[PDB]
RNA sequence: AGAGGGCGUGAAACCGUUAAGAGGUAAACGGGUGGGGUCCGCGCAGUCCGCCCGGAGGAUUCAACCCGGCGGCGGGUCCGGCCGUGUCGGCGGCCCGGCGGAUCUUUCCCGCGCGGGGGACCGUCCCCCGACCGGCGACCGGCCGCCGCCGGGCGCAUUUCCA
RNA sequence: ACCCACCCGACCCGUCUUGAAACACGGACCAAGGAGUCUAACACGUGCGCGAGUCGGGGGCUCGCACGAAAGCCGCCGUGG
RNA sequence: GGAGCGUCGGGCCCAUACCCGGCCGUCGCCGGCAGUCGAGAGUGGACGGGAGCGGCGGGGGCGGCGCGCGCGCGCGCCCGCCCCCGGAGCCCCGCGGACGCUACGCCGCGACGAGUAGGAGGGCCGCUGCGGUGAGCCUUGAAGCCUAGGGCGCGGGCCCGGG
């Protein structure tokens, strides 16, 4: 009876064990490996550009595919159909944050509710950040924080995400499984702005904060993560 | 004013009704004074049926 | 039954003592005090206590038969342990645990124990 | 229970939980049915269709003792008798088929409702519905008129 | 600030039954553990109902239970109803049963037993089968209270089939203007 | 050299003032006793700046060291000596209250059975 | 009489005085500190106790071990007998087992086709023993094992006590 | 928690009102009193008992009622609703 | 030579808003606990013959389903064993189970919290009287009254000291 269960238990523990490397190892070569496919990314987006400077040549880069939206205005005294799209981005609170990928659907939603948020598109850096620092996953509904992957592997890993990495590749990249890593992170609680806005109630452009700023939007994450 | 479905109903309570209200606390006593009558009508009538005829 | 007259006493009984926002139970063979279903000495098919013995050295354990509950002048047996602290728990240890009677108790009732023999001795200054 | 009412909660409250812009003034509808031709219509008009107006025929010195008729389905027939009527009988051997009287038990009438078992029955009654006689013909049995 | 309706945020449904009986109450304690502990949902499903009120379950009839294990394969199985079984006098011959109830009716009690039956209180229906397996879960009609004929598109509106609430029916307690033609109109 | 509690937590308190009643201080049919204005104009009951401060469950203690004493132990109103008895398996976690009612014959014998028992009374020196 | 003839208890508003503190934006109020008072807890070191352990001092008696008695627990062999659930056998209580029935019989009896009582019948409740099974907190008796208490023995590398 | 000081805040409550600190009304101060009740009828919700039934009255039988003008029972148990 | 007006910088100031943390409550979790293994769980266990370093010689997959803390092993001596928790000594224990379990109890995670009229819930909030109950309290002093005394409660209020 005795030592025979005991052997039996320890095997068990032991194959645990090794699974737990395996699932290790594994994270960490998909780590590398996203390393080696940004590195890819950045170096092509230049290596096109001067290859059509080189000739009399332009290079038009992608329209960006995500984009990061923050309600940088409250609560009160907004239009229904304003107020609609807002929490359909999950937007509910002022300073919240969400990925979004962009799309003529999406970008005419973004359109309706312009004077309440600013937006662009957010860099590598900032997404880490964000997901690192500000990462809570949607868990029986219950906002949870990203402690550890299997709670992220509990979730998403029916899609081929198994860890934080993954994910913040799915946002990055706006995979397949963007829709479901996405609606898994809970929207990003971010502080006040940091050295203050320029003007909340304006549009970037002619001096605010809202509207779409592309590539500033990286500033005004860094200064609210 | 009556407020949405029940009985369109008609008591009766508009009379000084309240003058002419039979109160019961007698019946307990009612019922052993009756039943003390009884009692004697039967000693009464002594080898005759308490019943009656 | 056990739980069906405890669903018929747990708020009401005589024995039971709130005010304070404390509750209590003075029910005899419930050491520890409580309003609980664990701890409370009328329901229960087996029970333990630990009173102080009459002469005010000693303790005594109560351990109820199981024989015939129904005839209460029969049902609860007594057992004085007038002895060294040490033993007196172990006595009261062994009868608990060796004997598995009332198991729940076992701790509780050597607390209790200490207690009472704590409280019979020279006071202080 | 005062304990158990609503006015003790009230306590405090300054209108008793009846509002301090229109108030718990005496009567403001009126007494009773005031108003259900003028200014109550329309409660009176999707709660009670008909309340309104005269119909039929009237009929001065109605004693209902002279209509009294009360019905019993076939439905429960044999639950007027003991089982062992019942039992003593898909037996037997006779073919004899018991006799029920309906109104010894108190109906007069026997309505047709309801599925009978495959057990003659001489039902005795004041009246029957032509249905309810058909149903105990085919099960094989015989209606029965009494006065 | 955040923008939530707060409205419907508590859910209404009930936890314990209100009722202070102390038997049901042990009941509940029983089926809560064995609802929670198990994976069965048929411990969920007899929990549930033994918090509701009296009107929201109703009586289970013999003839309806009858018929409801009649149907093809639920045969050797037992029928759970955590209402009351009544008797149908309107029906004669009646199966040899399983039944777990809270209540069986003293003549549907004979009948049942009479015929080789067996009766099954809570306590045994869970000793017997914890798992609720080779049940068949039944009640009685919802619906049969006089009550919900008197609710739904009120009477006095076309095409409503609504039972008003009348002192008493007779040839002049309604059925004037409003439900005649001949009297300014009808609905 | 007296009786310890089990454990003795710092006891923190949102507020300390009681809360008084609005223009309690302006008038002696007031009294000092806690009511929520149901004014339709008040400064007090829609919160304004500068005025009393209406209770919430907001103000509401720490649940572990809600009815704490100073000392550490909750009160219990002790009443008669069996009433202490109770009291034996806890005392490390209660303290015994004699009632005003109990009379100075019964307070003392109250007192010297809590000392035997090694429960802390909380007004022993006090009847003589 | 700090109960004095409208006198038990003797609140508030209001007033007198005594004590303390303040005082040119009427007072009063909320938040926050500070100053002063009133008492209350201390300490004439509060270094607070509780286990276990090691040491050095004193202290009586036992734990361990058996022996004799008592009591309790639990156990199966259900061993023997009482106890009761489901089933089967006795048709055995059935008339020495009663009620109920629109089941039957007026072969009966009594009273006047009906009432009462028998007599069949059906449903329901009780004896006899055997068998199987749930052997069920429904109990006894022996046997076993364990525990506890008392009383014997065990004189001191054990045994508790005390500082 | 008694008093005093200082900084900041701070208009008087009740009320009708779209709007009250209002040049809107009530209010010198304190005590005690002081306003959603009971009956009937309906409705829906809930709890309990019994369930094709259910029912209790009214009456009757059991006590001088200490507690009783209760409690209990009734081929009245169902005339009847 | 702005403390003005127009255009613009840095820097700083503070809301009951935002972020992190504490604490109170409410809501939600098919939430957990009446006593058990187990953290992307992706089995466990008879039992019979045949055998053994054999194994299940499947993707630059970057991997999840299979591998390097053992499967057989050290001991008794190629054969036997691979044994029992009233004792494995325990991070899991399926033999028995809280310090915890007033199951109207206890425990854990999230989220949220303006409010007139109005609604609902809970009040170990409060008053007077009745059935029970506290071997309650009380001339060794009840009720009431007063208190710059000590405390509890978010609060309604309450408890203690002195008079
Ligand atoms: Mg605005
Ligand atoms: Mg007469
Ligand atoms: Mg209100
Ligand atoms: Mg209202
Ligand atoms: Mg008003
Ligand atoms: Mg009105
Ligand atoms: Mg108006
Ligand atoms: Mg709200
Ligand atoms: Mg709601
Ligand atoms: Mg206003
Ligand atoms: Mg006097
Ligand atoms: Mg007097
Ligand atoms: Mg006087
Ligand atoms: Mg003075
Ligand atoms: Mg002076
Ligand atoms: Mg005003
Ligand atoms: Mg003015
Ligand atoms: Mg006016
Ligand atoms: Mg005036
Ligand atoms: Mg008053
Ligand atoms: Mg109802
Ligand atoms: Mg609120």
């Amino acid at each position: 009876n005795f030592a025979e269960l005991k052997i039996k238990r320890l095997r068990k523990k032991f194959a645990q064990k090794m699974l737990r490397k395996a699932r290790r190892k594994l994270i960490y070569e998909k780590a590398k490996h996203y390393h080696k496919e940004y590195r890819q990314m950045y170096r092509t987006e230049i290596r096109m550009a001067r290859m059509a400077r080189k000739a009399g040549n332009f290079y038009v880069p992608a329209e960006p595919k995500l984009a990061f939206v923050i309600r940088i205005r409250g609560i009160n005294g907004v239009s229904p159909k304003v107020r609609k799209v807002l929490q359909l981005l999950r937007l509910r609170q002022i300073f919240n944050g969400t990925f979004v990928k962009l799309n003529k659907a999406s970008i005419n939603m973004l359109r309706i509710v312009e004077p309440y948020i600013a937006w662009g598109y957010p860099n590598l850096k900032s997404v880490n950040e964000l997901i690192y620092k500000r990462g809570y996953g949607k868990i029986n509904k219950k906002r949870i924080a990203l402690t550890d992957n299997a709670l992220i592997a509990r979730s998403l890993g029916k899609y081929g995400i198994i860890c934080m990495e993954d994910l913040i590749h799915e946002i990055y990249t706006v995979g397949k499984r963007f829709k479901e890593a996405n609606n898994f992170l809970w929207p990003f609680k971010l502080s006040s702005p940091r050295g203050g806005m320029k003007k909340k109630t304006t549009h970037f452009v002619e001096g605010e904060d809202a509207g779409n700023r592309e590539d500033q939007i990286n500033r005004l994450i860094r200064r609210m993560n | 004013a009556p407020s949405r479905n029940g009985m369109i109903l008609k008591p009766h309570f508009h009379k000084d009704w309240q003058r002419r209200v039979a109160t019961w606390f007698n019946q307990p006593a009612r019922k052993i004074r009756r039943r003390k009558a009884r009692q004697a009508r039967a000693r009464r009538i002594a080898p005759r049926p308490a019943s009656g005829p | 039954s056990a739980h069906l007259q405890w669903m018929v006493v747990r708020n009401c009984s005589s024995f039971l003592i709130k005010r304070n926002k404390q509750t209590y139970s003075t029910e005899p063979n419930n050491l520890k005090a409580r309003n609980s279903f664990r701890y409370n000495g009328l329901i229960h098919r087996k029970t333990v206590g630990v009173e102080p013995a009459a002469d005010g050295k000693g303790v005594v354990v109560v351990m109820k038969r199981r024989s015939g509950q129904r005839k209460p002048a029969t049902s609860y047996v007594r057992t004085t342990i007038n002895k060294n602290a040490r033993a007196t728990l172990s006595s009261i240890r062994h009868m608990i645990r060796k004997n598995k009677y009332h198991p729940d108790l076992r701790m509780a009732a050597i607390r209790r124990a200490s207690a009472i023999l704590r409280s019979q001795k020279p006071v202080m200054v | 229970p005062s304990r158990l009412r609503k006015t003790r909660k009230l306590r405090g409250h300054v209108s008793h939980g009846h509002g301090r812009i229109g108030k718990h003034r005496k009567h403001p509808g009126g007494r009773g049915n005031a108003g259900g031709m003028h200014h109550h219509r329309i409660n009176f008009d999707k709660y009670h269709p008909g309340y309104f107006g005269k119909v039929g025929m009237r009929h001065y010195h109605l004693k209902r003792n002279q209509s009294f008729c009360p019905t019993v389905n076939l439905d429960k027939l044999w639950t007027l008798v003991s089982e062992q009527t019942r039992v003593n009988a898909a037996k037997n051997k006779t073919g004899a088929a018991p006799i029920i009287d309906v109104v010894r038990s108190g109906y007069y009438k026997v309505l047709g409702k309801g599925k009978l078992p495959k057990q003659p029955v001489i039902v005795k009654a004041k009246f029957f519905s032509r249905r309810a006689e058909e149903k105990i013909k085919g099960v094989g049995g015989a209606c029965v008129l009494v006065a | 600030g955040v923008d939530i309706r707060h409205n419907k945020d508590r859910k209404v449904r009930r936890k314990e039954p209100k009722s202070q009986d102390i038997y049901l109450r042990l009941l509940v304690k029983l089926y809560r553990f064995l609802a929670r502990r198990t994976n069965s949902t048929f411990n969920q499903v007899v929990l549930k109902r033994l918090f509701m009120s009296r009107t929201n379950r109703p009586p289970l009839s013999l003839s309806r239970m009858i018929r409801k294990m009649k149907l093809p394969g639920r045969e050797g199985k037992t029928a759970v109803v955590v209402g009351t079984i009544t008797d149908d006098v309107r029906v004669q011959e009646v199966p040899k049963l399983k039944v777990c109830a809270l209540r069986v009716s003293s003549r549907a009690r004979s009948r049942i037993l009479k015929a080789g039956g067996k009766i099954l209180t809570f306590d045994q229906l869970a000793l017997d089968s914890p798992k609720g397996c080779g049940t068949v879960l039944l009640s009685g009609p919802r619906k049969g209270r006089e009550v919900y004929r008197h609710f739904g598109k009120a009477p006095g509106t076309p095409h409503s089939h609504t039972k008003p609430y009348v002192r008493s029916k007779g040839r002049k307690f309604e059925r004037a203007r409003g439900r005649r033609a001949s009297r300014g109109y009808k609905n | 050299a007296a009786l310890r509690p089990l454990v003795k937590p710092k006891i923190v308190k949102k507020r300390t003032k009681k809360f008084i009643r609005h223009q309690s201080d302006r008038y002696v049919k007031i009294k000092r006793n806690w009511r929520k204005p149901r004014g339709i104009d008040n400064r007090v009951r829609r919160r304004f700046k500068g005025q009393i401060l209406m209770p919430n469950i907001g103000y509401g203690s720490n649940k572990k060291t809600k009815h704490m004493l100073p000392s550490g132990f909750r009160k219990f109103l002790v009443h008669n000596v069996k009433e202490l008895e109770v009291l034996l398996m806890c005392n490390k976690s209660y303290c015994a209250e004699i009632a005003h009612n109990v009379s100075s014959k019964n307070r003392k014998a109250i007192v010297e059975r809590a000392a035997q028992l090694a429960i802390r009374v909380t007004n022993p020196n006090a009847r003589l």
